[PDB]
């Protein structure tokens, strides 16, 4: 299983060559190479049957990481005020990390999570970064709150899912207020336009059964035009007018792992939607190429960088590593449409996580960007989400999607959303029910391939399996989306 | 020493409103007295929808303590437009925020909204400010995206002259001269030379561009930014790979730039992306076995971190 995933310890470590041309980029790259390679030299190779005497043991320190996250349920120091508008992200990073680590919350604590998040929900639609009497709704807290409710909530009267269902029309109306004619969305009233908003909106609309044609118009075009000449995706594309129908669209910055994740995931969610000539295609081969080129060399521990000629960073294990199965599936569909070894080094990425991204032992716990950086909730969640993708071979299974179609019950569902414009809905019930079936059946199409597991360092390092595109456990995704589609 | 707002005569008519996240919320933050007090009065101000100078002052106090507070930034911009405040004064305040390391998506968006609403007939002074602002971080992603937006928005209005585009390329060339590994500046060159709607596409410009690309590779043979730009360039314009192979082959061991006769020091061979070029040029020649042999070497010898990807490319040749 590992013939094409060589361990970092089995490869020759060499610095990035200078070509006798110093620059500020190379100064920082070389210092980071020294930092990471020195920590690997002090750490026992995780692939050894007996851990070496004198060296650091790289085992995943799950209890330290659990205690690091525990402050979330008591209080955070005053320096966290910089995240006061991102409190749903603090919830998500905590409760998804605990899911991955296999640690259960008791029901009282889950109820506190649910109740706190429902205080962030506005009657007019959407979640904000804090209490609805203090903050206006925002697409990014709306994703974080919805996913957190999938992780901590339930279908009872105190479980929060009943409240989300009653909010479906208002959330939809918030989404349509955010919509621009060119296919972008503002993240909030008067806010910025980029593919983070598109991703967060499409995840939530998929999960809650509130997708319509008027919501999706031009969204595929906005995303496709974010792809750069490097093959990844930028934050946004600019619509140049002719003198909703621009003459052309142009990407506005570099390909970046965070926006490439959001763009690939958005495009993948749109491929489930049965609209004519939709979604506009992307260059999947180039996106797969860009993805694998961002995995660092052995001297930098095999972690991912977020963009060309910048530094490796543990959080890109999720953003770039977690985009790899999506890009793979799109490439496979292109190959099929015209008519297997792992696509990135699944072993080296685990080694980066265990050796370089964990806080030093006997300390606060948590996971981090790089050695020398304090751990935080965000790098804890994204290091572990990427580790999960590396440990478990994920693929989107056509036979599983077909089996989902066979069991879908289109006579069950919540009330159809009322479109803002008269002709903005599906044409008739036949087309709306076909859309619901495809979107539900494909959302539940990701599987872990049997026999594809690779747990570097032994089975005690294993964490649970996350889902590509949504980034919650499948055991959370399935009952949550089944609740809103009334399936069982 | 701090004077609470309940003790300030200018705020005596206002009843503050406490934060409402329930009796025992998760992820609570231990707020300073100053920050809680300001947000208590902001909740009251926003509730009564007051647009006033004291509300404006209060939003500045808050975003100084938390520059990522998007709700307060939103309220601040509506205050500026309702009161018909000087947007040029606000721009000077934003220049100070950058100096004092107060930064976020929200501050950058605020600046964009100001430029959009001012709508200068010539945005040259803002362009120059953005250039200078890249000094502490020449790869700041928000700054590069904002520069793209600024040229795109004001070119749609017809307000970017040919002289302005010319000096922008001059500035870009100097950025890449100081650090040829700045991938953000390579991205900007692509906008200036290829993707922007007004770019020239002629026989001369394609020749010029290929000369600049090849010279850049010969200066820094291991610079991934230059290789990606070369591959994007050829693909975008559907240009064959083979005619250029003479300039690439020395890295795999006509009139377009060639490598130095002794290569620069610290240039170990082969360059993996040079091998990728060779393999793809073999494929262009329908020599799939020669391409497969090159992919196999990338997989097992020269780029082993990507052993599986290069093996996947090898198998596709069959
Ligand atoms: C505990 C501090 C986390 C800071 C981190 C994440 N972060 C954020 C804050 C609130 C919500 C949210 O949303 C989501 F992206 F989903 F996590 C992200 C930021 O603003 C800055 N970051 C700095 C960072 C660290 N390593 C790479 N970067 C660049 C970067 C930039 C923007 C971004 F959005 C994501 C990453
Ligand atoms: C769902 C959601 C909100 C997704 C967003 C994901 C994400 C990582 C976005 C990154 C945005 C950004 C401007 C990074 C550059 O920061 P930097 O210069 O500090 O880091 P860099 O050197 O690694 O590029
Ligand atoms: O590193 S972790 O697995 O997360 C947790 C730490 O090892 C705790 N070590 C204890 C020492 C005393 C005996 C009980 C264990
Ligand atoms: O009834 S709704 O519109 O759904 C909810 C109210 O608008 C509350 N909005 C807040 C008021 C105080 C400032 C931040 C926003
Ligand atoms: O299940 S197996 O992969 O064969 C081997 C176990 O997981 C080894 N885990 C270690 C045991 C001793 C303490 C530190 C962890
Ligand atoms: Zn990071």
């Amino acid at each position: 299983a590992t013939e094409f995933t060589p361990s970092v310890y089995s490869l020759v470590s060499k610095p990035l060559p200078s070509n006798s041309r110093p620059s500020a980029t190379l100064d920082e790259q070389a210092e980071t190479e020294d930092l990471i390679s020195q920590l690997f030299d002090l750490t026992a190779d995780p692939n050894a049957l007996v851990s070496e005497h004198g060296k650091r043991y790289s085992g995943l320190r799950k209890q330290e990481h659990t205690q690091f996250l525990a402050s979330s349920f008591f209080q955070l120091p005053g320096k966290f005020v910089s995240l006061d508008a991102s409190r749903p992200w603090l919830v998500f990073w905590t409760v998804h990390s605990l899911d991955l680590l296999g640690v259960a919350l008791d029901q009282g604590t889950k109820d506190r999570v649910v109740s706190t998040l429902l205080h962030f929900l506005s009657p007019k639609g959407g979640f904000g970064g804090g209490p609805a009497n203090s903050q206006i709704p925002h697409l990014l807290p709306t994703y974080a709150s919805v996913c957190s409710l999938a992780i901590a909530g339930n279908d009872s009267s105190t479980g929060g899912w009943k409240d989300l269902a009653a909010a479906r029309q208002s959330i939809y109306e918030f989404f349509m207020r955010c919509k621009r004619p060119d296919g972008g969305f503002v993240v909030c009233e008067g806010g910025e336009v980029d593919v983070r908003g598109t991703y967060c909106l499409l995840v939530v609309a998929t999960l809650l059964d509130i997708i319509t044609p008027e919501l999706l118009h031009n969204v595929d075009k906005f995303v496709s035009a974010c792809q750069t000449y490097e093959g990844g995706f930028a934050c946004a594309s600019f619509p140049f007018p002719s003198v909703s129908e621009p003459s052309c669209r142009v990407s506005m910055a570099e390909a970046h792992g965070g926006y490439t994740s959001c763009s690939l995931n958005s495009h993948f969610l749109l491929t489930s939607v049965p609209l004519p000539s939709f979604p506009l295609s992307i260059d999947a081969n180039a996106a797969l190429r860009w993805t694998v080129l961002q995995q660092g060399e052995p001297i930098e521990g095999g972690g991912f960088r977020g963009r060309t000629n910048k530094l490796v960073d543990g959080c890109y294990s999720w953003w770039v590593g977690g985009g790899a199965p999506v890009a793979e599936e799109l490439v496979r569909r292109e190959k099929s449409r015209k008519v297997i070894p792992p696509i990135f080094n699944r072993v080296a990425l685990q080694e980066f996580t265990l050796v370089a991204a964990q806080q030093d032992p006997g300390s606060t716990g948590g996971l981090r960007d790089k050695p020398g950086k304090r751990p935080d909730q965000y790098h804890t969640c994204n290091n572990l989400s990427g580790l999960s993708i590396a440990q478990h071979k994920m693929s989107h299974s056509p036979s599983t999607v077909s089996s989902n179609r066979l069991k879908f019950d289109a006579s069950k569902g919540l009330p159809a959303v009322k479109p803002v414009a008269p002709g903005g809905g599906w044409k008739n019930e036949d087309e709306r029910q076909n859309a619901r079936r495809e979107i539900w059946a494909n959302a539940l199409g990701w599987i872990e391939e049997e026999g594809g597991e690779i747990i570097v360092g032994g089975k005690d390092n294993r964490i649970n399996t996350t889902t590509p595109v949504f980034n919650i456990l499948g055991l959370r995704l399935k009952p949550f989306i089944n609740y809103f589609y009334c399936q069982e | 020493t701090y004077i609470p707002m309940s003790q300030r005569r200018s705020w005596a008519d206002v009843k503050p409103i406490m934060q409402d996240d329930g009796p025992n919320p998760v992820v609570p933050i231990m707020y300073s007295e100053e920050y809680k007090d300001a947000m208590d009065y902001f909740r009251a101000i926003a509730a009564k929808e007051e647009k006033s100078e004291r509300a404006l002052e209060l939003t500045e106090i808050i975003v100084r303590m938390n520059p990522a507070h998007y709700t307060v930034w939103q309220y601040r911009f509506s205050l500026l437009t309702s009161l018909n405040k000087s947007l040029e004064d606000e721009l000077r305040l934003m220049n100070e925020f950058a100096v004092q390391n107060l930064k976020s998506y929200q501050v950058w968006h605020h600046r964009l909204l100001l430029l959009d609403r001012i709508s200068p007939q010539d945005p040259v002074s803002e362009i120059e400010y953005i250039h200078g602002s890249l000094l502490p971080d020449p790869k700041n992603y928000h700054t590069w995206a904002y520069l793209h937006w600024l040229y795109s928005h004001f070119s749609t209005l017809g307000r970017i002259s040919e002289a302005q585009w010319g000096s922008e390329l001059d500035w870009c060339n100097e950025m890449l001269r100081v650090d040829g590994r700045n991938n953000s500046a390579w991205g900007w060159r692509w906008y200036l030379r290829v993707s922007r709607p007004g770019a020239e596409t002629s026989s001369r410009s394609l020749q010029d561009e290929l000369i600049y690309i090849l010279k850049s590779i010969h200066l820094i043979p291991h610079n991934v930014s230059a290789w990606n730009y070369l591959r994007g360039f050829l693909k975008h314009f559907s240009l064959p790979l083979v005619p250029i192979l003479p300039a690439i082959l020395p890295y795999t061991a006509f009139g377009f730039p060639m490598p130095s006769d002794p290569l620069p020091e610290d240039t170990p061979l082969p360059v993996p992306l040079a091998l990728e070029y060779l393999a793809d040029s073999f494929i262009e020649q329908n020599r799939v076995d020669d391409a497969a042999k090159v992919f196999e070497k990338l997989s097992s010898e020269y780029d082993q971190m990507r052993a599986g990807y290069w093996e996947f490319r090898r198998r596709e040749c069959a």
